[PDB]
């Protein structure tokens, strides 16, 4: 494996605390930096009225029927494009 | 360290899995959890059927692997026999009621 | 298998009766719907 | 050649029952033949196999709107 | 906080012939009570609006 | 096309649709026998007095049982794969013509040499003229050289049809979005019918194909007309 | 009196209840996807959650409080939820299958190539990385408050199963955030529609697994669990390990694999 | 406690034999025309 | 008492009970379908409107038919009256899960007659393949409510599976071995693991159309890059597996009818049978293309899709060679039930090999969606399932309701329905061969002779149908109460008398280990 310790005998609860401590949690640290950091808002492509993308095939059951639950104005274009 | 502060079943349980328990200690099977071991089965040393009534369906699985088993009532009196490899049962009522 | 004998016996002609109204449950309703096809067709 | 030209040849690339794949590729075999001979100044008769079979193959809704998406700026494969 | 699931163990066992989703006490019954209302109420407008959508409007 | 009171496959128009008949025979001989064996045991177990009902040892019995059975596939197995791998090796098509199912009609499209394509409906039965058969004829039949490797390309502009000719044993789904391939080769000239073989919608039993196979240079002269 | 360890089971009118629920939830999914009304929809998800809580709260009753779950009801209710998580592992099956069918052969229409033209995935190195040691901490963490139970120390239990819902509820934000600056759509094609479905349900799956864990935290809290008998606690681990190895799979197919 | 044996262990009534006529007619005859009042209900809107 | 007994139940006969009343109302709703289909075709031209009309009926007959008729009956209704019985056990594993099991199919036939009364109806056949299932050629809710009707039913199998596989393995007597459980026990636990493995597939499909139909997915629209085959394969996945589920249980039934009227204490070749019904199980998984073999797929998959298919005829011999040599050696009894097994041994043997038939690609080109499918699927479901089904009814009426039925109105009712759909469904074979499709509301005039003759078959298994109403009424009118019943050594459900008591094996069965 890509692993290497070496199986710690003690108590269950013990090692699994051990490994919640000295492992787990701090992977998600590391993660969550390494996020914090490639996180910067990212410029937003040419809009391209692909028939691929932006399906209307019926109006959604919420809103104006166009915007998608989730819309994001700086990212989802609609059919017609981005607005504004 | 446990500081502790969970219970124990022996502390906790209640109801029937409580009296399970208990009886297992006791080495009973009040709520027929196991499998009872046959006897020879022979009108001296019949199979005995313990039955909180006067009648109980046994089967008998005659030889061990037989796809088929044989079910009949066994009532309290003189020892019966299974209809197909003559076995001798007999009931042996009581009551749990305590 | 054994049984015991009726306890409400079911005469021929209350046979006849049983079977003639069972009959006429299913036939009559689709016989309706059936025989008027033609004039649903127009509406 | 295209003088005696019947039909697309059997490819085996495409040896099955379904034959998408075959009418698109030598749709952008074409139009990228094309494309490069009018961009060195060449001459496009060079691409005209191409034009040939996937004529002979793709239905012409689907010639349709892949002419209408290169214009329209809309046509999704690389040419 | 303090065990006292030997309380709840007396309660759930009392010898009163309630069957186990009305034995907590009269929030039982209210809960319920509603939950029945919302159900048989909540079908009954499911059926009318069938009944509207079987035949055409506008 | 089928014919009244018919109980067998319409006859051959095609090598491949003989082959089939044959392997058809051969299967419905085996169909026949295995059905008949059956009901006849079935009488054999239900018409003595004779009883035997202590424990049955089934070892022995059971080879038989699945080792006959095993062989019979193996018979059926061997001439149906010899036609699967048949109907899929390449032969060099003439021509290549394309089929559109509608909603619900089918189009046609020889492209080829010339953009030559037209639309195909059913004749009204109010229409039919004289002795034409209901439901099946068109107005513009599929107009094909006859003991010629054609090839054709199956899809639709819809939802799902299917291109069928029972006599030259095609059948082929036409999805939208994509494009099926059959090969056809009628050894005969004629009038050779089918219909839409899945379910489309409101006129799925109204949207026939009628193949009419003529000498090649009879299919030149009326495509020249067709532009 | 029975002579035997099974239960019989009190008559009950939640069956009924969580039917009529299914019936109010399905016409009124209908009636918000035609008739433009939610009112039968919200009908439907007030009585299934009053279903799911009376329901629950019962077996809580019988088990906890009457003693009805000897050895061999445990054993029993083992089997159903295993046979359970094997029912949604064949879910998601069909959702990779959708996934794997659609990016293995992209169509035209895609510009014959995966990801489709005009797709920006998601970087896989960035918040779905996180979101993996996130799960897979949890898992750790679940594995310390089942240790912790066994052993009998209800403090340890308590933070681990706690820790457990936090990174459970952090998954869920990320990914909810993640799902508002996506670029991509569930109306972007293919692309659009195998991503946010088969995520979509992972998450609900989250959610699911995430109020379990609470529920048992709640019963921790109340001294319901004993050292040896837990199987809510069981089941609710058994569940989030199911949920977390999903999320593995959909990492590696989806974000990674078809990025 | 509920009703055993014969003719009680069934949601509907067998007290009466003609009783139990109408109720089963209603029962299966209503199953039967549903179909048909299906089709008359779509013939009478377009 | 009557809510708390009836709608309230956690008792394993009082839910079968409700099961069984719910397929029989369901079997009329789909006998009337079913005559509103040869009524269309009984004569050439248009009966009722265009294929709209007609595809609907279509399509409702067939979901009937299945989710509401068979299922209920041999799983819901003979599953929870017979499973616990056979096995000594006290109830199901969760009796209250039980209950949601039944009581979500009235809303879920609801769900499915509101289809068809909304809109146009549903008329997609009962596979719903897009894109005529979509919201383009299928606008409005009545597709919608397909699928939804389809959700419900999906959740009640799943949790009925989940209970029978979990009962069968964790409730019988301690001495008890798998390998000592009826062969009816056998046949709903294998049911069972099929239900629990196949239907979350067809949940995920019908889901993807749901969303393609209603949130812009595109997984089935080429437009999107998805693919309407996608859906084929996600619904057969589910599609081949089902029609096992649909005949296991009715293969169970068949084992204890034959060798009960045989005067045997077991089927012949107990091991070979439990081995036979998993083969078929597990082969019933790997064969699900058969369905698709017109749709444009290589030579390759072809040929493995074949010789997979028709490898499922051995396990199947097996069973049916296994039948007969229970018959072999009896005292044998012509009851009612065992009319209707003998019928069902011939007439699934009939319908099993027009499968073998058209499990041949190279053939299958020509005989798909034509009637030879329909003579087919009819032979195995309309003849081997429905003859099981009415084979068990008469058989264990007795046990379930305390009455008997009159034995000679029951060879009666066997006799007409045997003489009807021999006559439906034996032509069929000729108008599949000669290429009439499937799904269409009329014919060339070629084909008019054996649509006649289908059509007036149809009208015989009506009056089959209506007597057996008729045969019904006529036991409980009477009340001829049971007494003694042969053979319940080897036939414990019927050991607790007739009807056993509500609570049974409240004290359990005593079974040494030798
Ligand atoms: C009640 C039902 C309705 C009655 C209908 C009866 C039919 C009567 C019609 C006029 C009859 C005249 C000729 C008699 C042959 C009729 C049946 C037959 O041979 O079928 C013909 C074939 C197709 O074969 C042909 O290709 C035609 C062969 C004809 C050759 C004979 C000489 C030519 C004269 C015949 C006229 C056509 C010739 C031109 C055509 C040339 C080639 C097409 O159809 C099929 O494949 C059907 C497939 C069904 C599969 C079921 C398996 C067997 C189950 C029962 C076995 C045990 C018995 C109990 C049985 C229990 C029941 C299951
Ligand atoms: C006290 C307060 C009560 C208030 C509430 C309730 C009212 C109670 C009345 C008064 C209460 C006091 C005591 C009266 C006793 C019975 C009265 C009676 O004869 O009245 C009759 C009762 C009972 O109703 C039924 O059972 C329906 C069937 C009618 C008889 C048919 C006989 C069939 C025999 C042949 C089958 C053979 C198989 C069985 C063989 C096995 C034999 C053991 O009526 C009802 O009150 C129906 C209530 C529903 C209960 C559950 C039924 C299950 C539904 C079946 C699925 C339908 C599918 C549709 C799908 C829907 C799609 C839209
Ligand atoms: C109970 C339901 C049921 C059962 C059990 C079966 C069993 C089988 N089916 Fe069938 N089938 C359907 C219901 C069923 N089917 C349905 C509903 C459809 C249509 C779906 C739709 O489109 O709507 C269908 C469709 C269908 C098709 C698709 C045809 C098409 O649409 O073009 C095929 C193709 O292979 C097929 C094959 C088989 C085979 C090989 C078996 C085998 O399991 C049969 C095996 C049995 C035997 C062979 C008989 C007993 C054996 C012996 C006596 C031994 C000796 C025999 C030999 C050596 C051959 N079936
Ligand atoms: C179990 C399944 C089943 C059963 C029993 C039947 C039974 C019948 N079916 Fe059908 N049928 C289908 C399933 C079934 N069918 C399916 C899946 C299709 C394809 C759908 C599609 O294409 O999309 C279909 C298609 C189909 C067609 C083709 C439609 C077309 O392609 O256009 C036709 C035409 O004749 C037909 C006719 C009949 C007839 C006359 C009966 C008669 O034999 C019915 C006679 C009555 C009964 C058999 C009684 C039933 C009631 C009981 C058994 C309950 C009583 C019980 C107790 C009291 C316990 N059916
Ligand atoms: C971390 C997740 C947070 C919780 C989820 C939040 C909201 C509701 C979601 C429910 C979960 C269900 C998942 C599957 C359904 C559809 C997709 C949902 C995934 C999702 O939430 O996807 C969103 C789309 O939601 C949409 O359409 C709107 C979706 C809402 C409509 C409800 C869908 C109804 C589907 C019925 C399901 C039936 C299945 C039952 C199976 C039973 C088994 C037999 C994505 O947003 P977007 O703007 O397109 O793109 C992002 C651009 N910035
Ligand atoms: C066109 C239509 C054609 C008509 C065909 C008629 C169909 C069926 C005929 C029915 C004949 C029954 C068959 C033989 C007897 C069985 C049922 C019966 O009618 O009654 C029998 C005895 O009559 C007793 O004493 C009870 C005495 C009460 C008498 C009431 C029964 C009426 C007689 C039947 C005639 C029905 C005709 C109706 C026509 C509409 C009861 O069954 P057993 O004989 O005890 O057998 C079973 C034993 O093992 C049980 O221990
Ligand atoms: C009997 C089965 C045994 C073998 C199973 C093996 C599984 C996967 C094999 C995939 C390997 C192929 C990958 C490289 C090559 C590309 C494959 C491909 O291309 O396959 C495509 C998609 O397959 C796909 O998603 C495939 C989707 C997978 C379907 C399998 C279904 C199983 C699901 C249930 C499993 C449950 C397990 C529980 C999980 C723990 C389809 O083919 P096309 O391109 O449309 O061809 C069309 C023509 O143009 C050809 O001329
Ligand atoms: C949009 C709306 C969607 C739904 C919203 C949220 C839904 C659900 C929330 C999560 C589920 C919570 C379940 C709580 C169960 C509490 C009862 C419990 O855990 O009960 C235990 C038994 O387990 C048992 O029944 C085990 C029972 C297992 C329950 C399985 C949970 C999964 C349910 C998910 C629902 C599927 C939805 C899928 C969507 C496609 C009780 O036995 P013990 O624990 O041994 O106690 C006894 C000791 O005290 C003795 O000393
Ligand atoms: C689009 C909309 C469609 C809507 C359809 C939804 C349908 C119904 C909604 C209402 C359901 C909510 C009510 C809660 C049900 C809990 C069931 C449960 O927890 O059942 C347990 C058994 O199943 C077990 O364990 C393990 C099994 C746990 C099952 C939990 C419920 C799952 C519901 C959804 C199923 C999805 C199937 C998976 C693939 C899609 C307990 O068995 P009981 O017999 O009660 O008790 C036995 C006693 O000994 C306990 O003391
Ligand atoms: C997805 C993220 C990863 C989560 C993985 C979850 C795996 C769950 C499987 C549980 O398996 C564990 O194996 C441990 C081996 O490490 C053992 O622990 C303990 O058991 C011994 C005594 O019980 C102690 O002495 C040991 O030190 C200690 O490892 C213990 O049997 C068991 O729980
Ligand atoms: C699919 C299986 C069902 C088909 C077989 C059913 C045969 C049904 C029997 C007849 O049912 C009735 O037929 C009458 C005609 O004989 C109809 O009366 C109609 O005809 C009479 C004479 O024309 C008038 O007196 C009535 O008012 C007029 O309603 C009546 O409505 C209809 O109920
Ligand atoms: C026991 C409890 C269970 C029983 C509860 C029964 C409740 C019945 C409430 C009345 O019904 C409807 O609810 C929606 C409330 O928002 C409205 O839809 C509405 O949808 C659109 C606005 O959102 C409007 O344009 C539509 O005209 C409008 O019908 C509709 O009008 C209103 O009558
Ligand atoms: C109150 C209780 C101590 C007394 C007892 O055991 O009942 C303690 C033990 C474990 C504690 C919890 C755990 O330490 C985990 C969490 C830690 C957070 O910092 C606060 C909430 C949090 C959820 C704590 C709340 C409370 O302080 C708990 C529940
Ligand atoms: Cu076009 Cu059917
Ligand atoms: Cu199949
Ligand atoms: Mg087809
Ligand atoms: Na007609
Ligand atoms: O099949
Ligand atoms: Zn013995």
């Amino acid at each position: 494996a890509s692993a290497a310790k070496g199986d710690h005998g003690g108590t269950g609860a013990r090692t699994w605390r051990f490994l919640t401590f000295g492992l787990a949690l701090p992977s998600v640290a590391l993660c969550t930096l390494n996020s914090w950091l490639h996180s910067g808002h990212r410029e937003r492509p040419a809009f391209i009225p692909y028939h691929h993308l932006r399906i209307r095939t019926k109006p959604f059951s919420w809103g104006d029927g166009n915007h998608t639950f989730f819309h994001n104005p700086r990212v989802n274009p609609l059919p017609t494009g981005y607005e504004k | 360290a446990s500081g502790g502060g969970v219970p124990t079943d022996e502390e906790q349980a209640t109801g029937l899995e409580r009296e399970v328990m208990l009886a297992a200690r006791k080495g009973q099977d009040p709520y027929n959890i196991l499998a009872p071991k046959a006897t020879s089965g022979t009108k001296e040393d019949p199979n005995l059927v313990p039955s909180i009534t006067n009648k109980r369906i046994v089967g008998c699985i005659c030889e061990e692997d037989n796809s088929t088993v044989i079910w009949f009532w066994l009532h309290k009196g003189e020892a019966q026999r299974c209809p197909s490899c003559g076995t001798h049962y007999k009931l042996v009522p009581h009551q749990l009621a305590h | 298998i054994t049984a015991k004998p009726a306890k409400t016996p079911t005469s021929p002609k209350e046979q006849a009766i049983g079977l003639s109204v069972t009959f006429l449950s299913f036939l009559l309703p689709a016989g309706w719907v059936l025989y008027h096809l033609d004039n649903y067709k127009k509406s | 050649k295209i003088k005696n030209y019947q039909t697309a040849p059997f490819d085996s690339r495409f040896p099955n029952q379904n034959q998408t794949r075959n009418c698109w590729q030598n749709y952008l075999d074409f139009h990228r033949c094309e494309k490069a001979m009018t961009a060195k100044g060449g001459d496009v008769s060079v691409c005209e196999w191409y034009r040939r079979v996937y004529k002979s193959l793709c239905p012409i809704s689907w010639v349709s709107t892949w002419d209408d998406r290169r214009a329209e700026g809309t046509f999704p494969g690389k040419i | 906080f303090e065990n006292r699931v030997a309380e709840k163990q007396k309660l759930f066992q009392e010898d009163n012939g309630l069957p186990v989703h009305l034995k907590g006490g009269a929030t039982d019954n209210i809960l319920y009570r509603v939950t029945m209302t919302l159900c048989l109420g909540g079908t009954l407008y499911s059926l009318y609006c069938l009944g509207w959508a079987s035949f055409p409007h506008k | 096309m089928a014919y009244p009171m018919q109980l067998g496959f319409q006859d051959a128009t095609s090598p491949i649709m003989e082959e089939l008949l044959h392997f058809h025979d051969h299967t419905l001989m085996i169909v026949f026998l295995i059905s008949s064996l059956v009901l006849y045991i079935i009488s054999l177990m239900l018409t003595t007095k004779l009883t035997h009902t202590s424990t049955m040892d089934a070892q022995e019995v059971e080879t038989i049982w699945t080792i006959l059975p095993a062989i019979i596939l193996i018979l059926i197995a061997l001439p149906s794969l010899r036609i699967l791998y048949m109907m899929d090796e390449i032969n060099n098509p003439s021509l290549t013509v394309k089929t559109m199912g509608h909603q619900w009609y089918w189009s046609y499209e020889y492209t080829d040499y010339e953009d030559l394509s037209f639309d195909s409906y059913m004749i009204p039965t109010s229409e039919l003229k004289p002795g034409e058969l209901r439901l099946l004829e068109v107005d513009n039949r599929v107009v094909l050289p006859m003991e010629m490797t054609i090839r054709m390309l199956v899809s639709s502009e819809d939802v799902l049809h299917s291109w069928a000719v029972p006599s030259l044993g095609l059948k082929t789904d036409a999805i939208p979005g994509r494009l099926n391939q059959t090969t056809l080769m009628s050894s005969r000239p004629g009038l050779y019918y089918g219909q839409c073989s899945e379910i489309c919608g409101s006129n799925h039993s109204f949207m026939p194909i009628v193949l009419e196979l003529v000498p090649l240079k009879y299919f030149e002269k009326w495509s020249a007309s067709m532009l | 009196h029975q002579t035997h360890a099974y239960h019989m089971v009190n008559p009950s009118p939640w069956p009924l209840t969580g039917a009529l629920s299914a019936l109010l939830m399905t016409s009124g999914l209908t009636m918000w996807f035609h008739f433009n009304s939610m009112t039968l929809l919200m009908i439907g998800l007030t009585t299934n959650m009053l279903t799911m809580y009376q329901w629950w709260r019962d077996v809580i009753r019988e088990s906890t409080f009457q003693g009805h779950h000897t050895p061999a009801v445990q054993k029993g209710l083992r089997y159903g939820m295993i046979l359970f998580i094997i029912s949604e592992v064949l879910f998601f099956t069909g959702f990779f299958w959708a996934f794997y069918h659609s990016s293995l052969a992209p169509t035209p229409e895609l510009g014959g190539c995966w990801p489709p033209t005009g797709i920006h995935p998601l970087n896989p190195l960035e918040v779905p990385l996180l979101n993996t040691s996130v799960l897979l901490a949890s898992g750790v963490s679940i594995t310390w408050a089942h240790h912790s139970l066994m052993e009998g120390d209800r403090k340890h239990m308590l933070q681990a199963l706690f820790i457990t819902i936090t990174l459970g509820v952090y998954f869920t934000l990320l990914q909810a955030s993640e799902y508002y600056e996506a670029p991509f759509t569930i109306s972007d094609g293919v692309y659009g529609s195998t991503f946010f479905v088969a995520t979509g349900f992972h998450g609900l799956h989250v959610i699911i697994g995430s109020t379990f864990l609470i529920v048992c935290f709640f019963r921790q809290l109340k001294f319901h669990f004993t050292s040896n008998h837990h199987f809510g606690f069981e089941a609710a681990a058994w569940y989030w390990h199911f949920v977390d190895v999903v999320w593995l799979f959909l990492y590696v197919s989806i974000y990674w694999w078809g990025s | 406690h509920y009703e055993e044996g014969p003719g009680k262990n069934i949601p509907f009534s067998v007290e009466n034999k003609w009783r139990l006529l109408a109720m089963m007619t209603l029962f299966f005859g209503s199953g039967f025309a549903a179909p048909f009042f299906i089709v008359r209900h779509q013939l009478l809107k377009k | 008492m009557f809510i708390n007994r009836w709608l309230f139940s956690t008792n394993h006969k009082d839910i079968g009970t409700l099961y069984l009343l719910f397929g029989a109302w369901a079997g009329m709703v789909g006998t009337a379908l079913s005559l509103l289909i040869r009524a269309e075709l009984g004569q050439p031209g248009t009966l009722l409107g265009d294929d709209q009309i007609y595809n609907v009926v279509v399509t409702a007959h067939a979901f009937v038919m299945i989710f509401f008729m068979v299922m209920p009956i041999m799983i819901g209704g003979f599953g929870n009256w017979l499973v616990p019985l056979m096995i000594g056990a006290p109830d199901m594993a969760f009796p209250r899960m039980n209950n949601m099991s039944f009581w979500l199919l009235p809303p879920s036939f609801l769900l499915l007659l509101a289809s068809s009364m909304v809109e146009a109806g549903a008329g997609t056949g009962w596979t719903v393949y897009p894109p005529l299932a979509g919201n383009l050629a299928h606008a409005g809710a009545s597709v919608d409510l397909t699928i939804f009707s389809l959700h419900l039913a999906g959740v009640s199998s799943i949790l009925g599976a989940i209970n029978f596989i979990t009962t069968i393995i964790n409730m019988k007597p301690p001495a008890m071995s798998q390998y000592q459980t009826p062969l009816f026990v056998w046949s709903v636990m294998i049911t069972a693991v099929l239900l629990l493995l196949s239907l979350p597939v067809l949940a995920a499909g019908i889901t993807m159309l749901l969303t393609d139909r209603n949130l812009n997915t595109t997984f089935f629209d080429p437009a999107g890059g998805g693919d309407p085959i996608l859906y084929q394969h996600l619904f057969w996945f589910f599609g081949h597996p089902e029609v096992y589920i649909l005949i296991l249980p009715g293969f169970g039934m068949i084992s204890h009818i034959v060798t009960y009227y045989s005067g045997k204490k077991e089927p012949f070749g107990y091991m070979g049978m439990v081995w036979a019904m998993m083969s078929i199980g597990f082969l019933g998984f790997i064969v699900w293309a058969h369905h698709m073999f017109t749709v444009g797929m290589d030579v390759d998959t072809r040929a493995y899709f074949t010789s997979a298919t028709m490898i499922i005829a051995i396990p199947t011999g097996v069973k049916v060679f296994s039948w007969l040599a229970t018959l072999h050696g009896g005292n044998i009894k012509w009851s009612p039930a065992m009319m209707w097994a003998l019928g069902f041994i011939f007439l699934f043997t009939v319908g099993g090999l027009t499968g073998i038939v058209l499990a041949n690609s190279s053939l299958d080109i020509v005989l798909h969606d034509t009637y030879y499918v329909v003579a087919h699927f009819h032979y195995v479901l309309s003849m081997g399932a429905v003859f099981a089904i009415m084979g068990g009814f008469v058989h264990w009426f007795p046990l379930f309701s305390g009455y008997t039925l009159n034995d000679t109105w029951a060879k009666i009712h066997f006799a007409i329905m045997f003489v009807g759909v021999n006559m439906t469904f034996f032509p069929q074979h000729f108008l599949g061969l000669s290429g009439m499709p499937r799904r269409y509301s009329d014919y060339p005039d070629a084909y008019t002779m054996w649509n006649t003759i289908s059509s007036m078959g149809s009208f015989i298994s009506l009056t089959a149908v209506m007597l057996m109403v008729f045969i019904i009424w006529e036991a409980f009118a009477s009340k001829r109460e049971v007494l003694t019943v042969d053979l319940t050594t080897t036939n414990l459900e019927w050991l607790n008398g007739c009807p056993p008591p509500y609570h049974t094996f409240e004290e359990p069965t005593y079974v040494n280990l030798k």
